[PDB]
């Protein structure tokens, strides 16, 4: 409950090594469960 | 039928969905592919 909140701020991998673990959970997330939703979820805008 | 993206292409509120609207929201999960959508509405019951 606590982590919902860095799941849409932009610096959410910032300590984290990986930078676009976003983008990879639009990958495999979001083709079957909504690509606007799972953007909209992790703070993230499709034609950036 | 139980995922909640098809319960957004599911419009009146009779609790149905329409012939357009299913193979859409068959098409954007991508569950079934074309031909497999196509046997989905032969398959269907259609209304007025």
């Amino acid at each position: 409950q606590w982590d919902r909140l860095v799941l849409n701020t932009p610096s959410f991998p910032s300590n984290y090594w990986d930078k676009f673990v976003k983008r990879k959970v639009l990958d495999k997330h979001g083709d079957i469960f909504g690509r606007e939703r799972i953007a909209e979820l992790l703070g993230m805008d499709l034609a950036s | 039928v139980g995922s909640e993206a098809f319960q957004d292409y599911v419009t009146d509120p009779r609790g149905l969905i329409s012939k357009k609207d299913f193979q859409k929201a068959m098409d954007s999960q991508k569950q079934f592919t074309g031909p497999e959508i196509q046997f989905l509405l032969s398959c269907s019951e259609a209304d007025e």
